[PDB]
C-alpha cells in the first residue's frame, strides 16, 4: 500500500462489483460510504477487439483534438493513439441515454475518491474512463475534485507512447493499477496483429468468456510481441539506428505500449513496476516457459489463469510485497517471477536509463541555476536595454545600425544564450529529458523570460543582413524551434484551467501597397492592443520617436490612421 | 552492447528475411542469374567477378532502370545471391546506389558468407557512409575470411551454435575474421534451423569477449561526441564570424575594400589586427567548416544528404563572406584560374547543397532595399577581375604581339565586362567595387585607356558618375 | 587644474607622470615600455609601479586599456595599452618650462628635414633627451658631448636611417627607444657605437629592420634584456630576458640566442611563421618561463624540453598548430602552472600521470579532457575561466 496507495477492502469491493457487473452488459454502480464504484461490463466478441470499420492492421485511432486536449505533445503536435472498439464503447457508455455523465456528477457532488473498476475488456474502458474524468473535473480544481483511482485485472494495452507520455507529464500515472498475472494472454493481446489472430480469436474469445488452435494462437501472440520488445530495447540503446531504420519499414509493429503502475504476482510474490518500458521486456520473459514439460501446459494454463484473479483479493496480505524500481537486489526478485539471466541486464538498462535522465535533468537545472547564465540576461534587461531606450530609439533599431560598441556584447551574449537553449532543446527531443521536465513551471519561466527579451534582438539580426531574401520570410522559414516550443509550452501552461514576431509582421507589412495590406495591418492594429497589456510587447519602446512601428505608422495613409485604434502618438 | 546486437539479430530472425531469401536462392539454383520474382510484400530478386558484371553491362543497366521505376512507387527491393552471388549481388547494389536517392526506398543487399576482396582505399570511403547499411553479411562461426589488405565493409551478422549477433564496427568484424578461411561452407538451412530454434529458446549465451565489446564501446563515445563538439563549436564560430564582420565594417569606413586591405597587408604585414584576423579568426572556421562538410558528405544528418538548415544556412554566409579572403592569397603567389583549378572542394560542395534547396523558397527582392551590407552572391567575383588585369597589363608590357592573341584577349575582356554588367543590373554585386582604392576602379582606369572608340552602356554608366547611386535607396 | 592634480598625487607618481611626457603625442604605447624605463630610470619595483599606472588610471590621467585575456602575471606587461590624451600631455610638457635645455632633466628635441635645433650644437646636461626624425631626415646632426644623458628615445620616420655617432660620446646611458612610427620597416646601421656604451642594460627596437647577428658582434656585458617588436629579420653575459613579438618573417630563430647561458624568459609571442623550434633550446641553463603564446603556426615541441630543469612556468595559450607533447613531462618537477586553452588538438601523453602539484588553467572542454586523469593526478588544481569577448583591438587597427 505504499508504492501503489491501495487497500486491501478498495480491492474486494472493486473484485466483487466487478464480477457482479457479469449480467446486463452494462455498468454497475456500487457506492458504500463514501466510495462510488463504477463496475464496467466486459464484451468478448471478435468486434470487441478490433473495430470492423477500421482497415489499419492495428486498431488504431488518433484522439479528437476537442475532447481531450491534454492527450498530446505541447512541443511535437503529435496527438495520442489508442482502441477503436475500446472508444466507440466509452462514447455509447457516455451517451445521456446510459446516464453514466449523471452518476459521475452525482457520486463527485458529495462523494470522493471514486474508483473505476473492470474486467478484462472493462479495465480498457475504465482507463479511458479515468482519464476522461481526470480532463473533466480533475484538471479544474486538483484540490476540490478528489484523486480518481482506477483498478483493473488482466486489462489489455491502451495507450501508446504518446499516452504515456503525457499520462506522466501531468504527473497522472500515480492513479492507475492493473494487475497481471504470470500466464495472461488478454494484457498481451493487443500487441499480435489482427491478420494473424483473425482466424483465432473468436474460438479463444468465447471460450475465456464466463458461463489445438490455442497453441498457435499463443505461439503468433508470443512471436509478435517478441518482435516489438527487441525493437524497443534497440531504439532505447540506439544500437545499429541505420539497421533500425532498414528493418524498420519491411515489417509492421504494434506501437501499443504498457501506461500506469502494474503488480505483478504469482503464487507467493507481488511484484510492482512503475516503469513504463520495463513492463514491455518483463511481460515476454514472464509468460516465457523454462522447460519443455512447462511449455505444453502453457495455453491451458494461461486460458485458465486468466479468470484466477479472486484468489488475489483474499491471498493479498499473505504475498510478498516489493518495488522493483525504488527497491535495489532485483535479482532474487526477478528469478522468482520465472525471468531468465538474460532478461535481467534488459530490465537493469531499462531501469538505468531513467536514473541517467534523472542525472541529466539535474545537471541542466545545475547549469541553469548558475550566476554567469543569468548574469547575461541581467545585463541585457538592466544595462543594454535602458541605456539605448535613453537615447531617442530602441534596442531593435540600435542593434540595426550597430554603431555603438554594445552590440557586440549583445550578439555575443546572445550566441551563447543561443547555444545552451537550442542545447537544450536537443536534449529534451532526443528522449534525454524526463515528462515532468516539460511540465515545470521554472523552466516554462525561464523560456518566457528568455524568448520575451531574445526574439526582437533575433528579428533584427535576421532582417539587418538581408537574409530574408536568400531565406524567404522569417516567419516562414527561418525561425528557430526554441521560440516555437516555449510559445506552445506557455500557451499550454496558461489554458490547462504571438507577440514576440510582432516586429517579424512590421518588417513585412513596411513598403507594401495598403490597399493590399488591409487585412494584416487591422488585424495587427487589433491584435497588438492587447499585446501590450498581456505582457508580450512593450509600450515604452515602441512608440518612440526613432522607432521603425512609428515610421511605419506615419507612412501608413491617413484615412486608416484615423480611425485606427492605436491612436497614441 | 552485446545484448544489443542480439536483440537485433533475434529480430532479423524471427522477421524472416534469412528462410525466405535462403529458400529463394536454393529454389533458383535448383554463371549470371538473373530472377524476376515479384512479391507483394517486398520484392525479393537473386543476382548470381569484374568480368562477369562488365559482360552484362546492358543487362545491369536494364535491371537497374526495373529497379529504379520499382522503387519509385515507394517498394523496397532485397536482391540476394550465392557465395559468389553475394558478390555480384554487392557490386551491383554499389553500382545502383549512386542513381538511386537516398529519399526514395535504399536497396538492401543480404548475403550468405561472400568472400570479397575489396583494399581499404574502397573502405574509407564508405567508414561511416550509409552505404555500409545497406549491404549485410551473414557468415558462420567456423566459416572465416583470410583477407591481408582487404578491407570488410557493412554490417556482419556473425551466428553462433545459439542465436546470432550483429557486429556495426569494422576493426571488429576484421578482428573476428582474423583467422584463415574455411573452404567447407555448411549448409545454411541447418543455421537458419539452429537460430530459429535459439530465438525460441528462453536463455542466449554471450559469445562476443569482453576485448571485442570494449573497443567498439570506446569508439561510440568519441564517434557519439564528435558530432555534439561540432554542435558547441558552431556558436564559437558564429562569434569569430562576427568578429571578422565588425573588421569588414570598420575598413569600410576607410575608403578601401576588406579584400584590398587584406591583400595589401598579406605583403606588408602591420598593424597587428590584420594578423589576427587572418591567423586566428580564418584558420578556425575554414578547419571547422571544412571537418563539417567532411562529415556531412561522409554520413548524412537525414534523407537525401540533407545537413541540418541551420548549418547550411550559416555555410552560406561563411562562403560568400570569406571566399575572397582566400582568393586575395590565392592570387598574391601568382596562380591563374582559380574558379576552375584553385577552388577548394568543400566551397563547391557547400553551393551545390545550397543550390538544390534554393528552387523550393518563396523569396522575392524589391529594388528599394538598401545594399550597403549585401554579400556578393558570387564568391568568384574577384578570381575574375584579378583574371583580366592580367589580361590588361598582357597588352601593355609585351610589345610585338600577334594580333590573333590581341583579338582573344579582346574578346575575354569584352565577356568579361558584360559578366560585370549583367550582375550589377541584377543587383548581385557588393558596393564596396565602386570605392576610391577599389581594385575595381583600379581596373576600370587601366581599361579606359585601352578601350578608345569602342563605347557600350557600362562605359557611359561609369562616366557619367551614376555608380555613386547604385546600391543605395 | 593641471598643477593642482599634479601636486595632490605622489612624489613619485608626479614625477613619473612628468616623465611620461617624453614619448610622442597622440600615439599608443604599450605598458612594457614605460614599465622598463621607470624601472631602470627609477629604480622601484615593476609590481609598484604597475600599482602606480593603476592609480594614474583611476584619476583619469592616463588610459589603461587590456588587450589579453591573460591576468596581469608577474613581469608580463605587453597586452597592456597605455595612452595618454593630448590635453594631459601638453599640460605635463608644460610644467619646468623656465627651465633651460641643460639645466632641465627631460629634454624634447624635435628635428627638421635638413636642419638641426640649436640646442644639438652645444652641450646638454639632460638626463632624459628625445629625438623625433622625420621620413626627410638624413640622420645629418651637429655634435654634442653629453655624457649625463641615461635615457634616449628616438621616433624613426625613414627607411634608411643612420645611428648618430654622439651616442659614443654618451657614458651611463641605461635604455635605449628606437621606434619607427613611419611606413616601412627601417633600415639601421653604424651598431658600434652602441659597442662603446658600456651601461646600457635594457634594449628596445620596433619596426626596425637589423640583421640579427649584429646584436652578438657588440659584445656587451650590461645588457640584460632585449626586445624586438614588429621587426623584419661571452659576448652576452648577463642578458636575462629575450622578447621577441609580432615577429612576421621569423621562419626560424638564430642561432646565437641558443648559445647565451643567462637566459630565464624567452618569449615567443603572436609569431605565426615559426613551426619549429631548435634543440639547442634545451642547452639553456636556468629558463625559468618558456612562453609560445598565439604562435598558431608551431607545430610541435622540441625533445630538448626534457632538459628544462627550472622551467616553473610554461605559459602555454591559444596555439591552434600545436599537437603534440614531448613523452617525458614528468622530469620537471619545478613545474608548477600549465594553461591549455583553446589548444585541444595535442593529445596528453602519459607523462601526466607522473608529475604532480599542478594549477592547470583551462577552458571547458580542455578542463573536461584532463579532469580524466583527475583521480589517478594529486591535488591537480584545474582551473576554468570565462571568455571576454571584447573590441579593443580595434585601436591598433
Ligand atoms: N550578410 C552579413 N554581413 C555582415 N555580417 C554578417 C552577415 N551575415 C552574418 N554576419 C555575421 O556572422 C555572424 C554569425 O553568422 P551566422 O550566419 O551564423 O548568423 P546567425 O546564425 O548567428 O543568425 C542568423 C539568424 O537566423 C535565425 O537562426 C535560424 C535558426 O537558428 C536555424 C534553425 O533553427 P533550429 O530550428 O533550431 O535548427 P534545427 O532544429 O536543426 O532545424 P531542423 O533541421 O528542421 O531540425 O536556422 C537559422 N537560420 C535561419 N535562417 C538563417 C540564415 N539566413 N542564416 C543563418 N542562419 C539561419 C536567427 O533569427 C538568426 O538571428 C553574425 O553575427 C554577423 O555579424
Amino acid at each position: 500500500e505504499a508504492l501503489t496507495g491501495i487497500n486491501g477492502d478498495l480491492i474486494t469491493r472493486s473484485w466483487s462489483a466487478s464480477k457482479q457487473a457479469y449480467l446486463t452488459e452494462r455498468y454497475h454502480k456500487e457506492e458504500a460510504g463514501a466510495v462510488v464504484i463504477f463496475a464496467f461490463q466486459p464484451s468478448f466478441s471478435e468486434k470487441d477487439f478490433f473495430d470492423p470499420d477500421n482497415k489499419s492492421s492495428f486498431g488504431e485511432i488518433k484522439l479528437n483534438r476537442v475532447q481531450f486536449p491534454c492527450m498530446r505533445k505541447i512541443g511535437k503536435g503529435d496527438v495520442a493513439t489508442v482502441n477503436e472498439a475500446f472508444l466507440k464503447n466509452l462514447e455509447a457508455i457516455i451517451d445521456p441515454r446510459t446516464s453514466f455523465q449523471a452518476s459521475v456528477e452525482m457520486a463527485v457532488r458529495s462523494r470522493k475518491q471514486i474508483v473505476f473498476t473492470g474486467h478484462s475488456s472493462g479495465g480498457a474502458t475504465a482507463i479511458l474512463a479515468t482519464v476522461w474524468y481526470l480532463e473533466k473535473y480533475f484538471i479544474r480544481n486538483p484540490n476540490v475534485y478528489l484523486e480518481p483511482r482506477c483498478v483493473t485485472f488482466g486489462a489489455p494495452l491502451v495507450g501508446d507512447s504518446i499516452f504515456s507520455h503525457a499520462l506522466g507529464r501531468e504527473k497522472w500515472s500515480r492513479f492507475f493499477v492493473n494487475f497481471v498475472s504470470r500466464f495472461d494472454i488478454v494484457p498481451r493481446i493487443m500487441l499480435a496483429r489482427k491478420a494473424s489472430v483473425e482466424e483465432t480469436l473468436p474460438h479463444v474469445l468465447a471460450q475465456l468468456d464466463p458461463r489445438q488452435r490455442i497453441t498457435e494462437f499463443y505461439t503468433r501472440v508470443m512471436r509478435d510481441t517478441s518482435t516489438v520488445a527487441n525493437q524497443a530495447v534497440c531504439e532505447l540503446t540506439g544500437s545499429a539506428e541505420a539497421f533500425l531504420e532498414t528493418l524498420s519499414s519491411f515489417l509492421e509493429l504494434s506501437p501499443y505500449r504498457p501506461a500506469g503502475t502494474f503488480v505483478f504476482s504469482t503464487e507467493k510474490r507481488l511484484v510492482a513496476v512503475n516503469n513504463s518500458d520495463a513492463i514491455l521486456q518483463m511481460l515476454f520473459y514472464t509468460s516465457q516457459a523454462s522447460d519443455e514439460q512447462e511449455w505444453s501446459l502453457i495455453p491451458f494454463r494461461s486460458i485458465r489463469d486468466h479468470h484466477s484473479y479472486e484468489e488475489l483479493v483474499q491471498s493479498m496480505g499473505k504475498k510478498l510485497f516489493n518495488h522493483l524500481d525504488g527497491e535495489n537486489s532485483i535479482e532474487s526478485t526477478l528469478n522468482d517471477l520465472g525471468v531468465s539471466t538474460r532478461g535481467r541486464q534488459y530490465v537493469q538498462a531499462a531501469l538505468e536509463e531513467e536514473k541517467k535522465r534523472v542525472e541529466n535533468q539535474k545537471k541542466i537545472i545545475q547549469v541553469i541555476e548558475q550566476e554567469r547564465f543569468l548574469k547575461k540576461l541581467a545585463w541585457i534587461e538592466d544595462e543594454y536595454k535602458p541605456k539605448c531606450q535613453a537615447h531617442k530609439n530602441g534596442y531593435y533599431d540600435s542593434f540595426k545600425v550597430s554603431n555603438e560598441e554594445n552590440d557586440f556584447k549583445a550578439n555575443v551574449k546572445r550566441a551563447e544564450l543561443a547555444g545552451v537553449f537550442d542545447e537544450v532543446l536537443g536534449l529534451m527531443k532526443k528522449c534525454q529529458l524526463p515528462d515532468e521536465f516539460e511540465g515545470d513551471i521554472d523552466w516554462i519561466k525561464l523560456a518566457t523570460r528568455y524568448r520575451r527579451l531574445v526574439e526582437p534582438l533575433d528579428i533584427a539580426n535576421y532582417h539587418r543582413h538581408l537574409k530574408n531574401e536568400d531565406t524567404g520570410p522569417y516567419m516562414k522559414r527561418g525561425r528557430p524551434t526554441r521560440y516555437i516550443y516555449a510559445q506552445r509550452g506557455y500557451e499550454h501552461y496558461i489554458l490547462k484551467p504571438c507577440g514576440s514576431c510582432f516586429w517579424a509582421e512590421v518588417e513585412e507589412l513596411k513598403g507594401k501597397p495598403y490597399e493590399e495590406v488591409e487585412v494584416r495591418v487591422k488585424t495587427l492594429e487589433g491584435m497588438l492592443g492587447e499585446w501590450i497589456t498581456d505582457g508580450e510587447v512593450d509600450d515604452k519602446e515602441i512608440f518612440l520617436e526613432g522607432s521603425t512601428f512609428r515610421k511605419w505608422w506615419i507612412t501608413l495613409p491617413k484615412n486608416h490612421k484615423s480611425h485606427s485604434p492605436l491612436r497614441d502618438y | 552492447s552485446s545484448l544489443k546486437g542480439s536483440a537485433l539479430g533475434k529480430l532479423v530472425v524471427t522477421s524472416g528475411l534469412l528462410h525466405s531469401s535462403w529458400s529463394k536462392i536454393l529454389e533458383i539454383h535448383n554463371g549470371l542469374e538473373f530472377q524476376i520474382h515479384r512479391e507483394e510484400k517486398f520484392t525479393l530478386v537473386v543476382f548470381s567477378a569484374f568480368n562477369l558484371f562488365t559482360s552484362a553491362s546492358t543487362s545491369l543497366t536494364y535491371l537497374k532502370s526495373e529497379l529504379l521505376q520499382t522503387l519509385k512507387s515507394e517498394k523496397p527491393v532485397i536482391i540476394t545471391g550465392a557465395a559468389l552471388g553475394g558478390s555480384v549481388a554487392s557490386l551491383y547494389t554499389l553500382w545502383l546506389l549512386e542513381t538511386i536517392e537516398p529519399t526514395l526506398k535504399r536497396p538492401l543487399c543480404i548475403t550468405f558468407g561472400s568472400p570479397l576482396i575489396g583494399d581499404a582505399s574502397l573502405q574509407q570511403i564508405l567508414e561511416n557512409s550509409v552505404r555500409n547499411s545497406c549491404f549485410l553479411h551473414v557468415v558462420s562461426a567456423q566459416t572465416r575470411i583470410k583477407m591481408d589488405f582487404f578491407k570488410p565493409f557493412g554490417t556482419f551478422l556473425i551466428c553462433f551454435d545459439s542465436g546470432c549477433v550483429c557486429i556495426e564496427d569494422h576493426v571488429a568484424v576484421t578482428e573476428l575474421l582474423n583467422g584463415v578461411h574455411d573452404s567447407g561452407l555448411v549448409d545454411y538451412s541447418q543455421v537458419l534451423n539452429r537460430l530459429d530454434q535459439s530465438m525460441l529458446s528462453l536463455a542466449d549465451s554471450r559469445l562476443i569477449p569482453e576485448d571485442v565489446i570494449k573497443g567498439i564501446e570506446k569508439r561510440a563515445e568519441m564517434k557519439n561526441l564528435r558530432f555534439d563538439m561540432m554542435f558547441k563549436k558552431l556558436n564559437d564560430m558564429k562569434i569569430s564570424m562576427a568578429y571578422i564582420e565588425w573588421y569588414k565594417k570598420k575598413c569600410k569606413e576607410v575608403k578601401i575594400g576588406y579584400y584590398d586591405r587584406f591583400k595589401t597587408q598579406l605583403a606588408f604585414p602591420s598593424k597587428e589586427f590584420d594578423i589576427n584576423i587572418k591567423n586566428h579568426h580564418k584558420s578556425e572556421l575554414n578547419r571547422f567548416w571544412k571537418s563539417v562538410v567532411e562529415e556531412v558528405e561522409r554520413r548524412p544528418q537525414s534523407d537525401a544528404s540533407i545537413l541540418k538548415r541551420r548549418f547550411l544556412f550559416s555555410g552560406n554566409n561563411y562562403r560568400r563572406m570569406i571566399e575572397p579572403l582566400d582568393i586575395a592569397e590565392y592570387y598574391l603567389e601568382g596562380r591563374k584560374e582559380y574558379r576552375t583549378t584553385g577552388r577548394s572542394h568543400h566551397y563547391v560542395m557547400l553551393e551545390k547543397w545550397f543550390g538544390m534547396e534554393s528552387i523550393l523558397i518563396e523569396k522575392e527582392r524589391c529594388k528599394k532595399r538598401d545594399l550597403s551590407d549585401l554579400l556578393t552572391f558570387d564568391s568568384c567575383f574577384w578570381a575574375e577581375v584579378e583574371d583580366s588585369l592580367i589580361v590588361i597589363n598582357q597588352l601593355n608590357t609585351t610589345v610585338g604581339m600577334r594580333d590573333d592573341v590581341r583579338e582573344v584577349l579582346t574578346r575575354k575582356l569584352v565577356e568579361f565586362e558584360g559578366y560585370v554588367w549583367e550582375i550589377i543590373t541584377k543587383r548581385e554585386v557588393s558596393p564596396e567595387i565602386f570605392l576610391e582604392e577599389s581594385s575595381f576602379m583600379k581596373w576600370w582606369k587601366e581599361y579606359k585607356k585601352i578601350k578608345g572608340f569602342n563605347s557600350s552602356y557600362l562605359t557611359e554608366f561609369m562616366n557619367t558618375r551614376k555608380y555613386e547611386s547604385y546600391g543605395k535607396s | 587644474c593641471l598643477q593642482p592634480s599634479f601636486d595632490a598625487l605622489d612624489p613619485n607618481l608626479k614625477e613619473c607622470f612628468l616623465d611620461m611626457g617624453s614619448f610622442l603625442e597622440d600615439q599608443k604605447i604599450r605598458a612594457s615600455v614605460i614599465i622598463d624605463m621607470w624601472v631602470e630610470l627609477y629604480g622601484k619595483g615593476s609590481s609598484i609601479l604597475y600599482m602606480y599606472l593603476e592609480d594614474l588610471a583611476s584619476q583619469n590621467l592616463l588610459k589603461l586599456v587590456p588587450l589579453g585575456t591573460n591576468e596581469h602575471e608577474d613581469g608580463f606587461y605587453n597586452d597592456f595599452l597605455v595612452t595618454q590624451h593630448d590635453i594631459l600631455r601638453e599640460l605635463a610638457i608644460c610644467q619646468s618650462e623656465f627651465k633651460e635645455n641643460l639645466e632641465r632633466k627631460r629634454l624634447n628635441l624635435e628635428i627638421l628635414e635638413n636642419t638641426f635645433p640649436d640646442w644639438c650644437l652645444n652641450t646638454i646636461n639632460a638626463s632624459l633627451l628625445s629625438i623625433s626624425t622625420d621620413d626627410l631626415f638624413s640622420s645629418k646632426w651637429l655634435e654634442m658631448d653629453c655624457p649625463n644623458v641615461e635615457a634616449l628615445v628616438l621616433n624613426l620616420s625613414s627607411s634608411d636611417y643612420a645611428l648618430p655617432s654622439f651616442i659614443s660620446g654618451m657614458k651611463k646611458l641605461k635604455v635605449l627607444t628606437i621606434t619607427n612610427h613611419g611606413f616601412y620597416p627601417a633600415r639601421l646601421s653604424n651598431f658600434s657605437c652602441l659597442s662603446s656604451l658600456p651601461n646600457l642594460k635594457r634594449i628596445r627596437l620596433e619596426k626596425v629592420s637589423i640583421t640579427l647577428l649584429d646584436i652578438p658582434q657588440l659584445q656587451l656585458s650590461s645588457l640584460k634584456k632585449l626586445s624586438l617588436v614588429m621587426c623584419s629579420f661571452n659576448a652576452l653575459s648577463k642578458l636575462q630576458e629575450i622578447d621577441i613579438d609580432y615577429c612576421y618573417d621569423l621562419d626560424e630563430l638564430p642561432y646565437w640566442i641558443s648559445e647565451i647561458v643567462s637566459l630565464k624568459t624567452l618569449s615567443i609571442t603572436n609569431c605565426n611563421k615559426l613551426s619549429q623550434l631548435p634543440e639547442a633550446i634545451g642547452n639553456l641553463s636556468r629558463l625559468e618561463v618558456l612562453r609560445l603564446c598565439s604562435s598558431m603556426n608551431l607545430s610541435e615541441l622540441p625533445e630538448a624540453t626534457e632538459g628544462l630543469s627550472n622551467l616553473r612556468f610554461l605559459d602555454i595559450s591559444h596555439c591552434l598548430g600545436l599537437r603534440k607533447l614531448p613523452q617525458e613531462i614528468g622530469k620537471l618537477q619545478n613545474l608548477k602552472k600549465i594553461s591549455m586553452r583553446k589548444c585541444s588538438g595535442c593529445e596528453l601523453p602519459e607523462s601526466v600521470t607522473n608529475l604532480e602539484n599542478l594549477e592547470v588553467k583551462c577552458d571547458e572542454e580542455t578542463g573536461l579532457l584532463w579532469e580524466r586523469l583527475k583521480p589517478k593526478m594529486r591535488n591537480l588544481r584545474v582551473q576554468e575561466e570565462e571568455i571576454e569577448h571584447n573590441l579593443n583591438l580595434l585601436q591598433m587597427f
